[PDB]
């Protein structure tokens, strides 16, 4: 250990010898002790061995001289074991540039999460999920109708921390309190643990994949049915998509595990969801259309969002098809009264049972609640306490209490939650830097109706184009604009339309009047005149004509759904192209992430080809590495881990490359991480001649080779001035050309250490 | 290769641990390791296809005595066996028995056997019902053990002697096999007479009697059922690999199957001589108190005739 | 304004002390020692809304002096316990700037006009003048981030220990002071 | 260079300048509840309080709010900034 | 006061809020490309550099006519938000 | 590796949290004395330091029987919560 191998003399390492009373034995621990062998820092000869040991040739007894040269499976050599190796390059490249996107800072110490004390080997009470396997969709609808109790779908894996922490809560820390859900919780409707910004974040942000995510999530809840969110149009993809897309996806998402689907247009034309319906009733599974509140029906001045609206709309869903009737309230617009109202009219109207979903971004959501549960609604959305309020849903155990003492009561243990919740209150701790949502109410969105999540979103664009000084006025504009769009209903993707316009006229000192009149000359962001075009669906009323034409500029806009209108996908020959991309056979998952995010599915492959399955990392070390003298532990599998520690941080040369210096499993390790961001002059080692140092005080003019290039004894590595007459610094030998300690520019001493040139 | 041990977990740590890893890697055997909180850090951790933490909140050593949370563990992972090596619970008839109970196999004898071997006296009694020679205090004795193997068939070996007289203050520090200074018919009545006590109860897997000597008599002192520190010196002499064999008798085999390769008896010889020494932080310019701390250098040996078995040395 | 301080639990016959006739027994007493203002001060949040109902109608049929109530959000039920109190004939409740509402603090001013300006019974505010004023205080809070330490989002668990809003942020640093940061569940327990 | 006592010590921050609601110059703050306590004090209070069918409203953003999320730490400077505009703006408060 | 040039080196300042002749960042990322040099007349609009943004290009322009000052950051460099950049004299 | 003491000195560590021998840091605050010198024995609840918070004294305890070891304060320092103080090696 700490050896240097040069390449003058043989390469041997040490010579393993090992014995038995027969040849049999003798193979056997011959095969133990090549596999024990643990050498890192150069390559060894070791797969080689094994093959050898292992073939069944070795074993007979009878194999002769030309043995090797005509057995060519002794030279196919498997798929390296380097996962530490990349883990390290991870934590070492965090460590030393930070993590994209948030400001670089120490690692706090952080408390162990409280995890729920299960008994060893505890059952799992059957709960929906058992009922839908039975009695599939019409047995689940049946037996909530007979439910007296309110039932709650717990939002906290998916819309909670979407809205709170933009949607960066990792799989690592959804897994690890899963088992615990399922033995504390069986008692809800569902878990909405999918869809909505899950699917693309997962992959763009945490390099992680959301398919993992919810399989390994099936097997750990079997007892309570999975809920997703999925855009009719688009699923959870950034455009329009064909058809069979659409439908693939649906099929993909049923079969491995999604039991509810939550379908919404952003401006509630039913066309948009017909497909993604469809698919949803032809895999077995329950189908959630939803009508999206916006206005104010308590308020008759408002003529188009009205409650006979909303009644119309429900019954064409269920005429479309749908098992349950969900309400979208994307903005917490829905007032208490209204709630009551609005719910008891539905019921009123239509058969099927009512799932309700608000957000408490006014600080009246469980006041909401109870209206809505005064009026009969059969389904609400809450969330763990410490992921509750502001721009997430009310609170699981807030209701329970809340409605306790009411005629009408939800079916939750209080304790169980609580304990549950306390994991939370922890965890939430990690995403400090994401936890940037002001976290009080805003009543204003009742003018502006801006939906939860895009708030806090649409500020960071305002500020980082310069207008963080005159948010109020972006506020305003997003209201006019609405109206200037004859008042639709604003969630993703509506409502980006909407931001992207009201920053565009605030940033160019448009007013209404301004558009209206210089409007042919001005060019309007992509996605309004994506808008116009008609490519997100038909808003209710139909678009304003002036404006349509002065946006689009002679464009023709379609008047059907653009999937209609696409060229179905080839699957056989889109996965063929990413084969050939990934280097070996996708499967069909793969594939239609593939299709739904290209870009970001091959810059999530080329990351986990670098760095390996980064998931599995703690969520603390995967944004912020390492302290000097850390000691973590990584998880690959059950039983199989890492233990490593980082022990210092290497001195920086000339390109910023420094040496991390780890133990990982009791083996020091070594890896080169460049230090990006740089803000003690060696000198050489008289007695090495890969050293090459100056001669006289001086300075580098030029450096004339790169690391890795290839040299001949004579040649010119760099040229260094000595009182401005240049001379030459020559390679002393053949070699190859190493580390560079100066750059062109730097000042230099008689022994300072320049270049290195290996043999 | 085996019938019905896919994957052992070795209950214990250190320098035993790994050579109980070891037979079972070379047997295709999946291993499963455990250490204490305190022992995050032991390098028989990194020895295991998986590892796992026992005792949590325990003091030290009664971590490595926590028997539920080691059936926990066992079934957790898919044990078939546990192999308990050489101290703490590896003579303990309650986890013996508590394994049995629960399917998993005990890589040892029977827990009757660690019953009537469990205590000082009730082994003399059965040593008398064996017809064997006993204490009824002895001087200048050499202190000699017999290595015995013996499978679920019936069938009963002894490996030979081993001479563990050297001692400082009644604990072992050199071994030497076998004893050179007796002679061969002295040598055969010690080791048929622990033959014999060990084929009188059905004695199963690897296990040890030890004996006092006087000049030309004997007298039988204990009976320790398990692995012992020092069958690295009788492996050496006789070629068998001792370990491997507890593994194979355990699963089911019998000694002779041409697999475990156990010799007839007749077929069993002394080949060379051993030493055994070992190496410990046990500062002798203090007393023999155990020194701490990182270890940073540590650069054994190698060369013809060596062996090393690393504890938590590396 | 001579208070009364909440504790316990009215909907809950099990508990005896604490009980709605305590709280008139003693509303009356008050009335005697003249207070103009009867008030209610329910300092750790623990007054549910139908116990609200019930105990601020029961106290308008027994005393002749308004009625002014306090709670804290703790539990994510302030606004739906003052809406109910509204209900029974409360005369003043106790709010805060939307920006310094919620968890410990008392329910939101604006929240609560917009809650209510559809139901029997108003507040008197001007929501759109409210919400200018929050601006200063969404701002200058973030001056305070040092100091800003509570956990802001429901803690139902007040129902078991009733720590007050203030002394739960105030006796978790004690216990993480005194080295016991990792046993806070046992000394609320212990509380 | 020290640092202020019991907080961590570091940088500055960058902090937005805080909008001040814009009052006309001299407007005119309307009487309220304590011109009804200066004329016909306590009682006059009390009798005007049962003749409301509106629910009032006491604002405890300048105490019990502050001493709940932020230790009580909001300093004067920054209550009588804005103090004037609450007076302008909220006149329809029971009390502060 | 003189100006020297250091050849040969081996504290991020923020932006002075009350002074306009200031330009910072506005949000957490780094710099792509500086577009200037010092010295260089601008006219109200113009870029003067360009900052990544969780890999989404963005771009900083010149708040008024002007002339180019000091530039406190390089291609490369990593920067946070209230971090000083460039200054444009009037 | 060779111990040897630095006569002319001219980065806060943080705990192990998995080592319980680290004995760190509870609230920001600071210290106002160290009671203890490297190779002193101690006994469970022994008084090792006090630190200040807020001015109000509280006394930092050994977690157990032991030797202290290396001290990383002095009378004086000002500390954080995470911040390794001494270790008491068993
Ligand atoms: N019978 C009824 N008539 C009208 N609104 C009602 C009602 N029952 C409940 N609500 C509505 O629901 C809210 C809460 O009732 P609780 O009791 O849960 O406030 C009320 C009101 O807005
Ligand atoms: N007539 C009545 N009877 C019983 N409780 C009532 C009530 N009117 C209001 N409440 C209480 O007040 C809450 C809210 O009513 P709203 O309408 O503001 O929930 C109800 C209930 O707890
Ligand atoms: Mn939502
Ligand atoms: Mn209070």
């Amino acid at each position: 250990q700490g050896t240097v191998v040069t390449p003058f003399y043989d390469s041997l390492l040490v010579k393993l010898c090992t014995w038995g009373m027969t040849f049999e034995q003798a193979t056997r621990k011959m095969r133990r002790n090549l596999i024990e062998f643990r050498i890192r820092g150069v390559k060894t000869n070791i797969p080689f061995l094994l093959n050898v040991v292992r073939h069944p040739d070795f074993a007979s007894g009878n194999y002769n001289t030309s043995f090797i040269d005509t057995t060519p499976e002794l030279f196919k050599f498997p798929h390296i074991r380097d996962r530490g190796t990349k883990t390290l390059r991870y934590i070492g490249n965090v460590t030393v540039n930070g993590f994209p996107g948030i400001k670089h800072r120490d690692k706090p110490v952080y408390a162990e999460p409280r995890l729920p004390k299960i008994p060893y080997g505890s059952q799992i009470s059957p709960g929906t999920k058992q009922i839908l396997d039975a009695k599939g969709p019409e047995g689940v609808v049946d037996w909530v109708k007979k439910q007296e109790e309110v039932l709650l779908t717990d939002t906290t894996l998916r819309d909670a921390h979407q809205s709170l922490l933009a949607t960066r809560v990792r799989s690592k820390d959804i897994f690890q309190i899963a088992d615990a859900m399922a033995h504390l919780l069986p008692n809800m409707f569902s878990f909405e643990m999918w869809g909505g910004a899950t699917f693309d974040v997962a992959y763009r942000f945490l390099n992680e994949d959301p398919w993992v995510r919810l399989e390994t999530l099936r097997k750990q809840i079997p007892n309570v049915m999975f809920q997703m969110l999925l855009r009719g149009a688009n699923a959870v993809g950034y455009k329009n998509y064909p058809d069979n897309v659409i439908r693939e996806f649906v099929k993909q998402s049923a079969q491995s595990g999604v039991d509810v689907f939550r379908v919404f247009d952003s401006l509630n034309w039913i066309k948009g969801m017909e497909v993604s319906i469809d698919a949803v009733r032809e895999a077995g599974k329950i189908v959630e259309a939803a009508i999206c509140y916006t206005g104010d029906i308590d308020d008759d001045t408002r003529t188009k969002y009205t409650i006979d609206y909303y009644k119309d709309m429900a019954k064409e869903l269920v005429a479309q098809g749908t098992h349950i009737l969900g309400i979208k309230d994307m903005a917490g617009l829905l007032k208490p009264q209204a709630a009551y109202r609005l719910i008891g009219e539905l019921k009123d109207t239509v058969d099927v049972p009512i799932h309700l979903h608000t957000h408490d971004t006014s600080g009246n959501g469980i006041y909401t609640y109870a209206a809505a549960v005064s009026a009969g609604v059969d389904i609400v959305d809450v969330a763990s306490s410490a992921m509750s309020g502001a721009t997430s849903q009310p609170s699981m155990t807030g209701l329970y209490y809340g409605l306790v003492n009411g005629n009408r009561q939800t079916n939750l243990d209080a304790q169980n939650s609580q304990i549950i919740n306390h994991y939370w209150e922890d965890v939430r701790h990690y995403y400090k830097d994401f936890d940037n949502a002001l976290n009080s109410p805003q009543t204003e969105v009742y003018i502006h109706e801006m939906p939860g999540g895009q708030y806090t979103n649409l500020q960071q664009q305002a500020i980082a184009v310069g207008l963080g000084d005159r948010w109020d006025e972006v506020k305003e504009m997003y209201t006019v604009v609405n109206q200037m769009f004859g008042d639709i209903v604003k969630v993703t993707p509506s409502s980006k339309v909407v931001g992207d316009l009201a920053l565009f006229m605030v940033q160019n000192e448009l007013s209404e009047e301004d558009v209206y009149e210089k409007g042919d000359t001005i060019d309007f962001p992509d996605s309004v005149i994506e808008f116009f075009m008609g490519e997100i669906g038909q808003p209710y009323g139909g678009f304003p004509e002036k404006l349509q034409k002065l946006v689009l500029k002679g464009r023709t806009p379609l008047t059907d759904r653009p999937g209609a209108l696409m060229e179905p996908v080839n699957f056989v020959e889109v996965k063929a192209e990413l084969k050939e991309k990934m280097g070996y056979e996708p499967t069909e998952k793969d594939v239609i992430s593939y299709i739904l995010y290209p870009k970001v599915f091959l810059d999530y492959q080329e990351m986990i080809n670098k760095y390996g399955d980064v998931t599995v990392l703690d969520t603390p070390t995967f944004y912020k590495g390492m302290r000097l003298g850390e000691t973590i532990e990584v998880e690959l599998e059950k039983g199989k881990i890492l233990l490593i520690k980082l022990n210092s941080i290497g001195e920086p040369i000339a390109d910023g490359t420094r040496v991390i210096y780890f133990e990982l499993n009791g083996q020091p390790r070594e890896i080169n991480i460049q230090d990006m961001n740089v803000q003690a002059r060696r000198k050489i080692d008289t007695t090495n001649p890969e050293h090459v140092g100056a001669t006289m005080t001086g300075s580098v003019i030029q450096v004339v080779v790169k690391k890795g290039d290839s040299v001949k004894k004579g040649d010119p590595l760099l040229i260094t001035e000595a009182m401005k007459m240049e001379t030459t610094i020559q390679a002393p030998f053949d070699g190859e050309v190493s580390s560079i300690y100066v750059s062109d520019g730097d000042t230099i001493e008689s022994g300072d250490l320049l270049i290195e040139v290996n043999r | 290769m085996m019938n019905r041990i896919k994957k052992v977990l070795v209950a214990n740590r250190g320098e035993i641990a790994i050579r109980v890893m070891r037979a079972c890697t070379e047997l295709k055997i999946k291993t499963v390791a455990i250490y204490s909180q305190e022992d995050t850090g032991s390098f028989h951790r990194y020895k295991s296809d998986e590892a796992y933490l026992v005792g949590a909140g325990k003091k030290p050593i009664d971590a490595y005595l926590d028997i539920e949370n080691i059936i926990e563990i066992a079934k957790e992972s898919g044990a078939d066996a546990i192999h308990p090596g050489y101290g703490f619970l590896s003579e303990n008839i309650e986890f013996a028995r508590r394994c049995e109970q629960e399917g998993i196999i005990f890589v040892g004898p029977k827990s009757k056997h660690l019953d009537m071997f469990g205590d000082k006296i009730k082994a003399k009694e059965q040593a008398l019902l064996a017809d064997i020679p006993v204490i009824p205090c002895v001087m200048n004795p050499k202190h000699i053990e017999v290595q015995i193997l013996g499978d679920t068939h019936g069938n009963i070996v002894h490996l030979f002697e081993r001479d563990c007289s050297i001692q400082r203050r009644h604990q072992k520090v050199v071994e030497v096999a076998p004893c050179n200074a007796i002679t061969s018919e002295l040598r055969n009545r010690i080791c048929d007479a622990a033959v014999k006590l060990m084929k009188n109860v059905d004695y199963i897997n690897a296990g040890t009697v030890e004996f006092l000597v006087e000049g030309d008599d004997f007298y039988f002192i204990e009976v320790n059922p398990r692995v012992q520190v020092e069958h690295t010196i009788t492996e050496m002499i006789t070629g068998i690999d001792i370990v491997q064999s507890q593994l194979f008798i355990a699963d089911g085999y019998a000694l002779h199957d041409q697999l475990v390769a156990i010799p007839k008896q007749e077929d069993i010889h002394i080949h060379g001589s051993a030493i055994q020494s070992r190496i410990t932080t046990e500062d002798p310019l203090n007393n023999f108190m155990p020194d701490t701390g990182r270890v940073d250098t540590y650069r054994s040996t190698g060369g013809f005739g060596v062996r090393l078995d690393a504890g938590n040395g590396f």
